């Protein structure tokens, strides 16, 4: 149940049209678009208060919905443009006014719009084994993974123990780095540790692998350059144990 | 000048 | 679903004097639904220059509309009102009476 | 119009203290109040919503309360943990009550309390190549802020905590690293 | 006793889009703004020569609650179908009347809300402004969720507040109009209906406000059942009325019509006289 949305992550070039999905199986009356920008929070685009019903938001301007159901409130990008560059929720409610109020949210579909795609680059990863200095002097090992040279900032990074993705002894930067900030179309670098036992990483049959899911460009999206076609893919670093 | 909001039945 | 006729009344805004421009009136009240087709008629002919107020209703939620337009009222040409509403089987014609 | 704002905009408190997260609206006329938590990456959940006829609402450590004609909601945090790190969004009906109006939220960081701070900087080498190197500041207080790089060639990363459970323990860390041929300083 | 009304009418027409929706203004018996939703870009414009003079803030305002209200009024028209099992096929009538008066001291007197459902009493506003009364059982689920959504409070506020502060605002742009007592001009006309009868019209002609009260009385005491015409516009903000009454021929002189309107310091008597 609860609300769904696709795509989670896509890249535009400016005048591309582009439909943002949304549903929900809650037989929900009243659902909404919204956009969050690092600034300014989240802004309503468009609301319906039930089937064949629309009307405009705080932000309406360059968007379109349909409400042809109570299942479905697609949001249509007619002529993209950089400034639609955002992240983009979908919610519904049963009620907005009486104490069925709850709303819920979909997980959010990230969009990056750019004139040129040609800027656009997957990511390079690098697994730098622990410090002997800290081995001795605090009997744990630090294992730290980057991504470089990605651009947009469109990945998601998770470690993989034995073939097990981790959740526990991980923390990866909140944002990542512009590599050169005085650029505009500046690739980005995006660091994380993964700090185990001294014999956990002693342990010579301990397999250690950082993961980058890369979000870039679709089938059906042009190529034309003297360079692979920056797909999503995954791109990973990876390092046994050894004592 | 009119109401805001108008009661939903 | 209740259903009310039209109360129609056709008069002029000033007391009719012959040659002297006045305002024909043509008062629709006390009908429901709201729907109504309502022309005003010089001698037979519907008047294209019809105005209409907003509609609106009374105490009892029944509807009025009042259709008028600029006329010179002439001792030969004679001035009605033809409404149709669901309530009527054909359409229902009131002559302008000057003493009404 | 409706005009939502949330005061302050950034908190950063140590864990165990009590903190207070504030929503002002402009119109006093609303059905619902709603207080929604955003974790990085993923949308929204609704933590409490508030009836215009109602007064508060709890949730464990979490009390909501509504001030309609003041036109203010209080979210009292009790005894702060590390897990309340996240971006706490208010929003209420719009005028024609038909959908929600939210304010920008407010940005709670909860600072775990390193017991035995060990600050040391040690220099990791890649598991591939030599010459690719990365310097690593570790287990130092969560009251210590990483000052900013201000060079193109050489970079710093922000500080996250990692928390080693099966050690019932934690550690912040920020990372250093660069093409030019010294960690010694890097971190200051 | 001065009011602020406004008249709300929502006629669904299956098929055909969304449903008609038309709000007009009153001050007193003077109409002065109007929303109708057959345009491509309708907008709350005046409907009185006063109301020229305001600003893009206050239409566009006018126009988006307007627009807001005829949005819930189709989900209301939806909703009520359903109440009362009815087919998708047919059209189908939402009405709405709010108003608040002023006492004799300018200050809230009283605030009223009314819905009807097909030209019937649906859900009133009770006295408080508080509570609602469900006439039929399916204004009862009506009831419970306004109750639940606390709707009452919200209009309770406009009522008390909101439509105070804008009455007094209308009755000070263009005074001169609305606050101007027009007495009636009447006299009594006779006509033969057949040989033994006549009809006695007492006439009040361009009168305002609305209120009037025509009586035919006789000398000394069997008067027939007055017939009293609807009141009617002049179209020109003031209005006309007249009563009859069917009366013996050769007797018309014993007949009185007395005239009460708050623009006559004291009440008028006329006779016909031939």
């Amino acid at each position: 149940a609860g609300v769904t949305q696709t795509p989670k992550f896509q890249v535009l070039k400016t005048g591309q049209s582009m439909t943002l999905q949304c549903s929900q199986d809650m037989n929900h009356e009243y659902m909404s678009w919204y956009r969050q920008d690092p600034g300014m929070g989240l802004r309503l685009i468009h609301y319906s208060v039930g089937a064949g019903i629309t009307d405009q938001g705080e932000v309406p301007n360059g968007y379109n919905v349909s409400r042809s159901t109570t299942e479905d409130f697609p949001l249509r990008l007619l002529s993209a443009a950089p400034s639609q560059t955002s992240v983009y929720f979908c919610a519904s409610s049963y009620s907005i006014r009486g104490s069925r109020g709850e709303q819920f949210f979909g997980p959010g579909t990230r969009l990056t719009v750019l004139e040129d795609l040609k800027n656009v680059f997957p990511p390079e990863v690098a697994v730098f084994e622990p410090s002997e200095a800290e081995i001795s002097h605090t009997q744990k090992a630090t294992l730290v993974c980057l991504a470089t040279g990605f651009y947009p900032d469109h990945v998601e990074l998770s470690w993989w123990v034995n073939g097990k993705e981790v959740h526990s002894g991980v923390c990866t930067d909140p944002q990542p780095l512009k590599e050169q900030p005085a650029l505009n179309d500046s690739r980005y670098a995006l660091s994380s540790r993964l700090r185990v036992s001294a014999t956990f990483w002693q342990d010579p049959r301990n397999h250690f692998r950082c993961q980058v899911q890369f979000y870039g460009l679709s089938e059906n999206d042009e190529w034309t350059q003297d360079r692979a076609k920056p797909v999503t893919q995954i791109v990973s670093a990876e390092a046994w144990g050894r004592a | 000048r009119l109401p805001a909001k108008a009661p939903l039945l | 679903m209740i259903q009310r006729t039209p109360k129609i009344q056709v008069y002029s805004r000033h007391p009719a004097e012959n040659g002297k421009s006045n305002f024909l009136n043509c008062y629709v009240s006390g009908f429901h639904p709201s729907d109504i087709e309502v022309d005003l008629l010089k001698n037979g002919e519907r008047i294209e220059k019809v105005e209409h107020s907003d509609l609106s209703f009374s105490k009892d939620w029944s509807f009025y509309l009042l259709y008028y337009t600029e006329f010179t009222p002439t001792e030969k040409d004679e001035y009605a009102c033809r409404v149709n509403h669901v309530t009527l089987s054909q359409p229902k014609i009131v002559k302008w009476d000057r003493d009404m | 119009a409706q005009e939502v704002t949330q005061i302050p905009a950034a908190l950063s408190v140590p864990e165990g203290e009590n903190l207070v997260l504030n929503c002002s609206f402009t119109d006093s006329a609303i059905y619902n109040l709603q207080w929604f938590r955003q974790d990085p990456g993923k949308g929204l959940t609704s933590l409490l919503l508030i009836q215009s006829s109602q007064r508060e609402q709890t949730s464990g450590r979490l009390n909501a309360s509504l001030d309609k004609s003041s036109g203010r909601s209080t979210l009292y945090i009790a005894a702060s943990q590390p897990g309340d790190s996240a971006t706490y969004l208010c929003a209420v009906t719009n005028q024609a009550g038909t959908a929600l109006i939210f304010g920008k939220g407010t940005t709670l960081s909860v600072s775990s309390n390193i017991q035995n701070p060990d600050p040391a900087v040690y220099q990791l080498r890649d598991s591939k190549s030599s010459d690719k190197s990365v310097c690593l500041f570790t287990d130092f207080d969560s009251q210590t802020n990483v000052s900013q790089s201000k060079d193109s060639d050489v970079y710093i990363t922000d500080k996250c905590v990692l928390d080693m459970r099966s050690m019932d323990f934690k550690s912040n860390s920020a990372v250093a690293w660069s093409n030019k041929s010294a960690c010694a300083n890097a971190f200051n | 006793s001065h009011s602020l009304k406004y008249f709300h009418t929502s006629v669904s027409r299956p098929g055909r889009g969304e449903p008609r929706f038309i709000s007009v203004g009153y001050v007193d018996d003077t109409q002065f703004v109007r929303f109708d939703n057959d345009a491509a870009s309708p907008r709350m414009v005046p409907r009185a020569p006063w109301m020229e003079q305001e600003g893009s803030e206050y239409w566009d305002r006018e126009t988006r609650s307007a627009r807001d209200t005829a949005q819930i009024f189709r989900v209301n028209l939806r909703t009520l179908r359903g109440y009362y099992n009815q087919s998708e096929a047919g059209s189908h009538t939402l009405q709405w009347m709010h108003g608040c008066e002023l006492g004799p001291d300018g200050r809230f007197l009283r605030g009223y809300e009314q819905f009807a459902y097909d030209g019937k009493d649906y859900l009133t506003l009770n006295e408080d402004l508080r509570s609602w009364t469900a006439v039929d059982t399916a204004a009862q689920i009506s009831e419970q969720k306004s109750n639940d959504a606390s709707e009452a409070e919200h209009q309770r506020a406009y009522l008390e507040d909101t439509c105070v502060e804008w009455l007094h605002k209308y009755l000070e742009k263009g005074k001169e109009t609305l606050l101007h007592l027009e007495p009636p001009k009447t006299h009594v006309t006779h006509h033969p209906i057949s040989d033994h009868e006549a009809t006695l019209r007492c006439w009040a002609l361009g009168f305002y406000p609305a209120e009037i009260t025509l009586t035919w009385q006789q000398d000394g005491e069997h008067t027939q059942d007055t017939e009293l015409v609807e009141t009617r516009p002049a179209g020109d903000g003031t209005f006309q009325k007249w009563a009859a009454v069917v009366v013996p021929s050769g007797e018309e002189q014993r007949y009185t019509c007395h005239v009460q309107h708050e623009g006559l310091p004291e009440p008028v008597t006329l006779r016909w006289k031939p």
